[PDB]
């Protein structure tokens, strides 16, 4: 009974039959900015239904050579219906992310991919002294993919990867995972186009096989910020 | 949930299981919830009463060392760095210390500051010099000589030290402008697309008060940093590639194992070789 | 204790014995050896 | 005035001494404190999360590949299938783990250890393997029949997807030690090793060879004491652009 | 009738009509690990009977120019009985032990023999640098004997060996000595193949002598532990 | 049994004896007790209150004091021991500190130690240098250089002081992995035969932080010992033969008497010679 | 701020002291204390334990023959048989014993001591000895008509071995001193002499030649003072190992 | 008495004086002037 | 085995107790010897100095 669960926000809704319960970030959840934490004195505007609804993204395909996806919060979303639009016209916003990544293929097939939500995932780059550059950092809906998983892209690893907010897809197992985060920064708020709070990553550990018919296995993401708060209105940055 | 821990929880003796239903040692890692096997249901425990205190591995005394964090050595002469000089400050370039304070995410505590100095003659003798260290915030105009106005330091906080007395020493407070210092940084610094991406506290200007005497010194200043009313958020995995940059996150790795982009733990020969096998 | 007016000069805070391991251990919603599942 | 006299360490600066000192900014008013998820307060808290074991490090393993475990379908019975060297200290598949790391940082270590395997095989698949925990004293076994002697647990692929093997603290001291000799009586911990209990049997068109993931992990009646610096990291130069803050 | 001892353990038994009243290390008395000194949470095995009664090791024979004997424990049993397969069989194990040296002559016969139970005796080896080797430690049931008694082979003396627990036999006074060993060690447990608590020794310190018939005088060795517990259980290093 | 004492016991008048079965000055050393013959019982006594005290023969006191565990001497100057050492700790180099501590079989104590240093010109003066002295415990990196990266001791404890401040010194706490110490112990260090019978602290890792000079000097490091906090147990026959090596008992004897594994205690004529005999 | 002055011994390190001390590992936890055999708090308690007397410090006697003394059936009455010299500080049979090891840590001691001996001869075996103690002031005695005037007891060997001298703590000081001068007023004990009462009578079967083991000890009584490095161990050069200590 | 805040930086500890010299001087288990046999 | 340690002395006999050490209730009295129900196993006398 927890391998069956439905998401609901605003007018959309997923379910899955599949599930391996869900993750709750740091044991947290999404919440409004209080009186006692707030900083900026400006009414806020808080949408609600328009802006806390699920959003999927274009899929990617698992392929027996895939070293990984990721997409960043919330530039993966500053460009998508109300929610990107609230965040072009306003300096500040703050919200929480209901993240649900999914993934089936056959009963003859394995695989396993670990799904992380990483606080302030710095991006490194490798075997040279310069930085990465904005291109190499903001993917938008598109993310990009890993170069070295094995480090998470960070002189790391992704052994202890774990020790973030995650779940994984075995295949043989669910074919979704599910991740609820909330507000995650040292400022009550932030400015949505320069900074990105989470990183989304879904990374194959164990590579996709079968010896049955081939066909194309996608790996879908779909994101619902939670509990939208936007200020500093002015025009947009588009 | 939360609690107070002072010690390492005791184990209480378990007896033999046969229960249909109950499969304690059976998880699944797809939650991403650890293994809740308790000892007791995996074999048959005795009671133990645990007295192992856990005070050591408090974060307070777990990042509550000083570290180096500044190493500076020049030439204290006639200059017909000038005898004084300039540290834009960080915490990124002495690996010990970073690679701590990068085992967390966000980090809010003061920063006790201890500054040993030692000279070397370029024998006679050795001066017992005075030195002087400002603290020049963002924004504030840094010394351009050694005695330039800039030294009358009329805001700016000065300490003058000798040589000879033990090491300088003072607290900074929790300065961040938000709750708490960003140890990383997924972002870029300006509202260009040119800016910097990843990672401002000021300048720490250091300088011999001394006119230069008739022969050369080397004089080298070391500053430490010691984290204190620490609290942390986020714990994150370790590096394991060396460090190239103290302003970003690129790796290339160690030539050969262990610690290379290839393999971080050394090879052996198989899966089923056990490398320090007792031999008896 | 400490001689000086800030607070923030005060020596180190060693009594912090609170913690909560399951915000990293078990973030799982849905809290014996019954099946995960 | 008041009479008063110096005692030796008079002057010293100890890394890890603990006093109050002199506050640079007088009457500065800290940013006022918000709640943050995730606060860690005691490392122990860190190392109770599972991570993987680096268990296939071998040559001919690059990246990920060195963090699963491949099986296969057997062709003899009570088969071994591998083994993980409890080396802590000493380089092997532990070593990078939130416990191995973070433990690293300490010499002396209490507790007992819990190692969890997921297997990742096709749904079809099935198998039962036993994992066995030796305590120290002599060789690694290399049967079945001298393994299962040992501490272990019989793993049935199943819905579950992950079985357990508890590492009870068995030691004769308190604590053990993180020495650099591996042969040490207060340093060796002994062996696991894996063996098929059964077989591991697929149809058609399932993958013949199945992977499975180690993790590891402390339990809440684990302690380390006596801090030190890991020797997992170093530097031989300065790090580009550190000499440039000078400029 | 202090002159008069029983001992009984398990299915083993000794009297003696000429003993000396009989010793209590340190004037403590053997006894399982408590709850609260324990460090090992596997439950221990407590083999009692099977384990706890005595074990009488190979005569050794007393001559007029002998030097003195010695076995360690728990060595000189790690190969005998249940209490060897025990110790085999585990890592760590726990236990006590009644020690009974006996050696009867005529009243036409004197000499003394020194019987001391010295806890830790780390041996030394003579005019050389070089550490003493495992088959100069390790003798099992033959045990060993002294070649500097004087100095008890570690370089302090005899003279003073009676700080540790003894007794004598004295051949005109008794015909055997009794200890009782409580576990002595600075852990609650140990590893029996590779350290020894104990080691009895049997020095002459006044030689054999008589004008009567000349016969052998034999000196035997009988231990039994006590209290034993085994834990950290595994295959049998043999 | 026990109690407390804290002056020797007094002495009770005691009268004529004349009594049948009763023979307290007759004993049996067989049975290992100690002859419980009191002076009363062996002489007719008077009564003495006796107020001696028994403070100095405390184990608190007779092991509380600091003696010399280690002592070195290198070359300060240019090396083209390179201006620092490192020190396997151990408490068996030097042999009246050595014999006390042996006296015992088990000892638990904290340990204050005192670092004294001294220099030499190898005249111009001699210079306040300042040193370091780093605790590498077991399993920890030792430094390679003068100046590697091991110093920055980001977690290690370090303690710098200068040559013209007081001794260095600090407390390290009872660190045994047992509930003491093990002063001698009958058995090897690892799980195969080939290991080290008898007989790990880590390593004491002492540098000059400042460089060279144009000349060298000669520095020695003595390191002192205190315990204290202290519990003993099992009272061993003290060394009489003199010691031979930090890593054993191995035992030679003097060449002549006293102390020769022949004979512990000097000639005299006979059995009925009076040595110091006074001759009125 | 207070004002103050340093006075002398400021900054002086002084072997004995008593101070408190930076702790070098904060936050440590020391294992947990457990009980152990034969706990000593007081080094009283370790010289009331008897010791063997090297009564046989002649040439000749190799080894253990020196910790015994070989009395003989006699041809002659009265025979004196062997003397204890009572230097503690000069070396002598009593030096290297547990009262006298300890107590040469100290400079002043006071108390009575113990001297018993235990027969070893056959049990068909005979004799009456008497050991007498001589207070200080003249030679040592050498007939029993003499040394019979002193401090005294006879023994009559039998069922029980051994027999008991008590050296009575009688001083003029409260203390005695261990002076380098063996003739010292402040030092000098005294003497122990022993002689046959009877004689040693054996049958035919029996050995003709016994021996006896002295034994020392002090009583509860006793008090040492003034701590002194003892004069039974030295060092001339580096022991073998510590120099590599450095390497 | 003691300003650091480890208990074991303390200074000595010389107020023990209890003691139980029998466990070495008569480590007997049967207990004046009777025969000792 | 089950033993007793005798030292000749004032009491002059040593008693050994051969236990009922048996599965079954009783033992018979089998003209086979070396059947399980009724061989009881041995009694050795060896020095003991
Ligand atoms: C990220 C991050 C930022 C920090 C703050 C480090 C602060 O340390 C500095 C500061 C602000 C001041 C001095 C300093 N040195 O001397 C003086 C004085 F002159 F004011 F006393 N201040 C030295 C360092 C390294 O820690 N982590
Ligand atoms: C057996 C046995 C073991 C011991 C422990 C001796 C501990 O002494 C060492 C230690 C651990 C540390 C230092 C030390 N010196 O300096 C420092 C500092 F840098 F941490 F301050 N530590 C010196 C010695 C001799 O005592 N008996």
């Amino acid at each position: 009974s927890d391998r069956v669960l439905q998401l609901k926000l605003g007018n959309s809704a997923i379910v899955t039959q599949e599930a391996a319960n869900y993750c709750c970030a740091y044991g947290e959840w999404p919440n409004y900015l209080p009186d006692h934490e707030a900083v900026a004195i400006d009414k806020p505007t808080q949408p609600e239904t328009s802006t806390d609804r699920f959003y999927t993204l274009r899929s990617v395909k698992w392929e027996s050579n895939s070293t990984g996806w990721w997409w960043k919060l919330p530039d993966a979303l500053n460009n998508i219906g109300m929610f990107g639009q609230n965040v072009q016209y306003h300096y500040l916003y703050r919200s929480g992310f209901l993240i649900h990544v999914q993934c089936n293929a056959t009963k003859f097939h394995q695989g396993a991919l670990l799904v992380v939500a990483i606080p302030e995932h710095q991006r490194g780059a490798h075997d040279t002294t310069t930085s990465p550059g904005f291109n190499d950092i903001m993917k938008g809906e598109r993310g990009g993919t890993f170069n070295h998983p094995y480090v998470l892209d960070d002189g790391t690893s992704i052994a202890c990867a774990t020790i973030f907010p995650h779940q994984w897809i075995n295949l043989r197992t669910n074919n979704s995972a599910t991740i609820v985060l909330p507000w995650m920064n040292v400022a009550p708020m932030d400015f949505p186009l320069r900074h990105n709070q989470w990183t989304l990553a879904v990374i194959p550990v164990v590579p996709l096989g079968t010896r049955t018919m081939s066909s194309v296995v996608p790996i879908t993401v779909s994101i619902a910020p939670m509990c939208c708060e936007f200020n500093g209105l002015r025009h947009a940055i588009t | 949930v939360e609690s107070i821990i002072k010690t390492a929880t005791d184990t209480v003796k378990s007896e033999i299981n046969a229960e249909l239903g109950v499969v304690p040692s059976l998880n699944a890692v797809e939650t991403g919830a650890t293994s809740n096997t308790e000892p007791e249901e995996a074999i048959q425990t005795r009671t133990v009463i645990n007295q192992h205190g856990v005070s050591e591995t408090l974060v307070e005394n777990f990042l509550g060392r000083a570290a180096l964090v500044s190493k500076k050595s020049f030439e204290y002469k006639n200059h017909a760095h000038k005898n004084f000089f300039k540290w834009t400050i960080n915490t990124k370039s002495f690996v010990q210390l970073r690679r701590k304070l990068e085992l967390f995410t966000y980090l809010r505590f003061d920063a006790e500051i201890t500054i040993l100095t030692t000279v070397a003659v370029n024998y006679m003798g050795l001066p017992d010099l005075t030195l002087q260290a400002m603290f020049v915030p963002t924004g504030a105009l840094t010394p351009k000589e050694q005695d330039s106005f800039h030294w009358q330091s009329g805001s700016n906080a000065s300490v003058f030290f000798k040589i000879s007395d033990p090491p300088a020493r003072m607290t900074i407070p929790f300065m961040c402008i938000n709750s708490a210092y960003s140890v990383f940084y997924d972002g870029f610094a300006g509202f260009e697309k040119n800016g910097l991406y990843g990672i401002t506290i000021g300048n720490l200007c250091v300088r011999i008060v001394n006119e230069h005497q008739p022969v050369g010194f080397t004089v080298t200043v070391r500053v430490y940093m010691k984290p204190k009313h620490i609290k942390a958020w986020a714990p994150r995995p370790p590096r394991t590639m060396p460090y190239m940059s103290i302003a970003n996150a690129n790796y290339k790795g160690r030539d050969t194992a262990p610690n290379t982009l290839n393999a971080i733990i050394g090879n052996r020969a198989s899966v089923t070789t056990m490398p320090h096998n007792i031999v008896t | 204790i400490n001689f000086y007016k800030d607070s923030y000069a005060a020596s180190a805070s060693k009594q912090d014995f609170s913690q909560d391991p399951s915000k990293f251990t078990e973030p799982v919603v849905e809290g014996a050896g019954a099946p995960v599942l | 005035g008041v009479p008063t006299y110096l005692l030796p360490g008079s002057g010293q600066f100890l890394t890890t001494d603990d006093h109050s000192s002199a506050p640079v900014l007088p009457c500065f008013n800290p940013t006022p404190e918000m709640h943050i998820p995730g606060q860690i307060r005691n490392m122990l808290e860190m190392i109770q999360v599972e991570s993987m074991m680096e268990i296939n490090n071998t040559d001919g393993a690059n990246g990920m590949e060195r963090l699963r475990v491949d099986i296969s379908v057997q062709a003899d019975l009570d088969q071994l299938l591998f083994n993980i060297p409890l080396d802590i200290q000493l380089d092997g598949p532990l070593r990078n783990t939130l416990v191995g790391n973070i433990s690293r940082y300490y010499t002396h270590w209490s507790g007992s250890l819990e190692m969890t395997f997921m297997f990742c095989g096709s749904f079809m698949a099935t198998g039962k393997l036993i994992l066995c925990y030796t305590p120290p004293g002599g060789s690694c076994p290399t049967t079945r029949e001298t393994a299962m002697l040992g501490t272990h647990i019989v793993w049935d692929f199943g819905l579950q997807s992950s079985i357990t093997l508890i590492i009870p603290w068995i030691s004769g001291s308190h604590y053990r030690m993180f020495n650099s000799d591996a042969k040490s009586t207060n340093a060796n911990v002994g062996y696991v090793t894996c063996f098929m209990q059964t077989n591991l049997i697929v149809p058609s068109e399932s993958s013949d060879t199945c992977s499975l993931i180690g993790f590891i992990a402390a339990k809440d009646d684990f302690s380390l004491r006596l801090m030190r610096d890991s020797p997992d990291i170093g530097q031989s130069n300065h790090l580009h652009g550190a000499e440039a803050a000078y400029q």
